[PDB]
RNA sequence: UGAUGGAGGUAGAGCACUGUUUGGACUAGGGGCCCAUCGGGUUACCGAAUUCAGAUAAACUCCGAAUGCCAUUCAUUUAU
RNA sequence: GCGGUCGCCUCCUAAAAGGUAACGGAGGCGCCCAAAGGUUCCCUCAGAAUGGUUGGAAAUCAUUCGAAGAGUGUAAAGGCA
RNA sequence: UGUGGUGGCGAUAGCGAGAAGGAUACACCUGUUCCCAUGCCGAACACAGAAGUUAAGCUUCUUAGCGCCGAUUGUAGUGAAGGGUUUCCCUUUGUGAGAGUAGGACGUCGCCACGC
């Protein structure tokens, strides 16, 4: 794919050049995109997760879980064991697909144009990006989604710290402001 | 029937306690203070009016520190009542001290006006005292 | 709820055994495989009717 | 008008032999209730917690180390 | 993210089996060690603490790679050394490991060449 | 991989309406017109409105003539009649 | 009686755990109300993030005695 | 006399073996589970900080610190990483 | 003698901090066709391999910041004798802690194999 190709020419040797490694194992790659439908309201009628399963089975190449509750909280009407969220970790080259059709389709299909908010630091190289609405994707039907929610993207790199994530995903496309 | 000073519960009715001897627990804040020297319990009630005692010779500045504090519980039960039954409601809020503790401290205001107060405190407790500096400290400061 | 029960071996006809369940959680007859000592050998058990 | 007065029976729990004895086999040394000291050679532990002697010997005391204590028969 | 360490999971594993029976008085260990290239294995008596034979995989005589082959070669050696010291019914370690393969190849190799479990 | 528990997926060759990006996979599917042995010998169909340099994040201000029917909608009508 | 090994959490210390608590430093941020109808949140109490010093416990313990108790092919005297 | 109590199990009083009373100080019991039992594998908690759509002090997430501050069907002790 | 495996001995064996290394060995890493696997995910688990890197793990060396082990000595407490108020205290005789310390301490012993 692409972003193997990107790493092996041009950004394991401008890593080199701006951070001066002795080694080329010192580079930070890229290991996980976690993804979680939290909807909470199938406690009220359980076919919200019914098709948030739908989408997210076409959005990855894999389906979700479901998530259980571990606390029992009273104001959301909440036990033990209760259906709420939906986790899909991505491994392998689905990563660099999946983060090829995140820098070309998704990101400049979005209202109030941005690209990527400059402040998800965490210090220790995690850059939760959140979305907003659902329709962004091309596989996205409007004669089968009625909710206006979003996802959830956790991109997790070995990286230190985030001046090493601010070169990577400047050299993954990723537009921010 | 003036209690300044009380605990949050956690146990109503405690054993009457038995008390022998202590040693040490010397001045630390601050500079002029009491010793009681026999050893008795000594009431929420005495505490008040060895408050008051002290502030009406602290006059604008000289600071007041009340180092013991009534922890246990006394009962009591009625009169007419018999031997027999269980213990009386508890009325009351007292603490113990022993020889050796220091009651009060004093800072701020020099000597005279310091042992003319606690004259005035020590006239309202059941226990023989003395007055001690916070005499000498490997850095007195 | 509960009913102090009693198990029937299937072949040699004996009231054997003497155990527990819950009316409301087992609505139909016990079964387990036990050991009869009428005829020394694994014989399945059935609740007494 | 008082709502006290329960106890249990005194259990009697407590080491029932001593060091340096000459002990025969299957007999009580130190009945619990929740494992405070642990067996070790020849010593088993029944179901509420206490001590055998499986093989005719003498009982000697132990320590694993910094918390807990072992009873451990020798014969020979 | 820390990646975790693969023998502290191993030896907590040893520590979570070796709780039930080492035995080591006449009835002796046998060793399972996986590596990414090699397969050894030892024989150790308890409280001596001393081994009695032994052998390894990339060593002395080897047939192909980190194979199953190899580790019939070792159970072989193994085999064959203990008899020659007069040894019949050693007990396993499992390692910190499962019965799949690398293992079992050690395992049902060493059963028929003299030792008995 | 779980078997026969994973949705579908074909590696579909992008196109676009503008210059044309053919490089990557998919997952949905069609009516095949190009399959390409440059690529994934699969469909082309995924042939999105969005280069990502038709955006002004990347090539720069380009939007003054930029003609897309709605924007003409009203700068036709009396747009030959504002310029 | 003497020698030796051991079981245990009383007395005293009693801080580390759980309860009761006294003064100082501090805001992450609350104020009836501000400067108001974006930042300074004047004064105010400051709980918690904390952290210095100082106390208390029958149903608190990081610790821990004399003594008694149980044992010994052990020693001396005695006669149970 | 009117009240209260009468069997069983935990803690304290109980004087550091065991035992020890009072109309002394505190709480439970007269069941439950066909798996919450047996074995064989694998696993490690409560919290806090920092970011992230709905989303709120407090749901699903992500990284880090974290010997226990958790859980053990049920009262209390003694145990258990 | 180096390295790996593998044992006991109370962490005096530890935690933090810093430096160095790849002859062999160990480890990371490449990949999934096969035994096998994920309540989704070759991350682990399992199996095939060997392009490289000592960055991490591992090994060696330095360090008394946190933790551990700490004598002697003084005091509280107390058996046995006594004396006053009798709530409590004091004197001879035997035994002594807890704190607070000087100090120890960045391990010790045993076996097999490989390379040298
Ligand atoms: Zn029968």
């Amino acid at each position: 794919n692409r972003l193997k190709e990107k790493y092996i020419k041009e950004v394991t040797p401008s890593l080199v050049e701006k951070f001066n490694y002795s080694s080329v194992m010192q580079t930070p790659k890229v290991d996980k995109i976690v993804i979680n439908m939290g909807v909470g309201d199938a406690v009220s009628n359980a076919k919200n997760l019914d098709k948030a399963v739908e989408e997210l089975a076409l959005i990855t190449g894999q389906k979700p879980l479901i998530t259980k509750a571990k606390k029992s909280i009273a104001g959301f009407r909440l036990r033990e064991g209760m259906p709420i969220g939906a986790k899909v970790t991505l491994r392998g080259e689905r990563m660099y697909e999946f983060l090829d059709k995140l820098v070309t389709v998704s990101l400049p299909r979005v209202r109030d144009f941005h690209g990527v908010s400059k402040k998800a630091f965490d210090g220790r190289g995690n850059y939760t990006l959140g979305i907003k609405e659902q329709l962004i994707f091309p596989e996205v039907d409007y004669d089968l989604v009625d909710k206006v929610r979003g996802m959830d993207i956790v991109i997790v790199t070995t990286a230190n710290t985030d001046e090493e994530s601010r070169e990577l995903l400047a050299q993954l496309g990723m537009p921010f402001q | 029937m003036l209690v300044p000073k009380r605990v949050k519960h956690r146990r109503e009715f405690r054993g009457k306690m038995r008390g022998e001897a202590k040693g040490g627990k010397e001045v630390a804040f601050g500079e002029w203070g009491l010793q009681a020297t026999e050893s008795h319990w000594i009431t929420n009630r005495q505490i008040e009016a060895a408050r008051i005692a002290m502030t009406r010779y602290m006059k604008r500045g000289g600071k007041v520190w009340i180092k013991i504090f009534p922890h246990k519980s006394y009962t009591s039960k009625a009169i007419g009542v018999r031997m027999g039954k269980g213990k009386g409601a508890p009325e009351g809020w007292v603490s113990p001290v022993k020889r050796g503790k220091i009651m009060f401290e004093i800072a701020g205001v020099p000597e005279e006006v310091a042992r003319e107060a606690l004259r005035l405190a020590s006239h309202k407790l059941p226990v023989k005292t003395k007055i001690v500096k916070r005499e000498e400290m490997g850095g007195e400061s | 709820m509960r009913v102090n029960i009693t198990l029937e071996c299937t072949s040699c006809k004996e009231r054997n055994y003497l155990t527990n369940k819950n009316k409301r959680n087992n609505p139909d007859r016990l079964e387990k495989q036990k050991y009869c000592p009428r005829e020394r050998k694994v014989t399945l058990h059935r609740e007494t009717k | 008008s008082t709502s006290n007065g329960r106890d249990s029976e005194s259990k009697r729990l407590g080491a029932k032999s001593a060091d340096g004895q000459t002990v025969t086999g299957g007999s009580i040394l130190y009945r619990q209730r929740g494992t405070k000291i642990y067996p070790g050679v020849n010593v088993g532990i029944g179901g509420d917690d206490t001590l055998f002697a499986k093989v005719d010997g003498v009982v000697r005391f132990e320590r694993k180390g910094r918390d807990k204590k072992q009873v451990s028969v020798y014969p020979v | 993210i820390t990646k975790p360490d693969k023998n502290k999971t191993r030896q907590k594993r040893h520590r979570r089996v070796r709780n039930k029976i080492s035995g080591t008085a006449e009835c002796p260990r046998l060793n399972i060690f996986r590596s990414n290239k090699n397969i050894y294995a030892q024989v150790i008596d308890d409280v001596a603490g001393v081994t009695l034979a032994s052998a390894s995989a990339l060593d002395k005589e080897i047939s192909g790679g980190t194979k199953t082959e190899t580790a019939a070669a070792v159970g072989k050696l193994v085999a064959e050394r203990a008899a020659e010291k007069g040894i019949k019914k050693v007990v396993f370690d499992r390692g910190g490991y499962l019965y799949h393969g690398r293992v079992q190849a050690l395992a049902e190799a060493a059963r028929e060449n003299g030792l008995e479990f | 991989m779980k078997q026969d528990i994973h949705p579908n997926y074909q590696p579909v060759v992008f196109m676009d309406s503008t210059t044309g990006f053919k490089f990557l996979s998919g997952s949905t599917k069609g009516s095949s017109e190009t399959v390409e042995w440059e690529d994934g010998n699969t469909y082309p169909l995924l042939r999105v409105e969005v280069t990502s340099d038709s955006h002004p994040f990347y090539t720069g201000r380009q939007k003054f003539t930029q003609a897309d029917g709605r924007v003409d909608r009203f700068n036709k009508k009396y747009g030959l009649k504002d310029e």
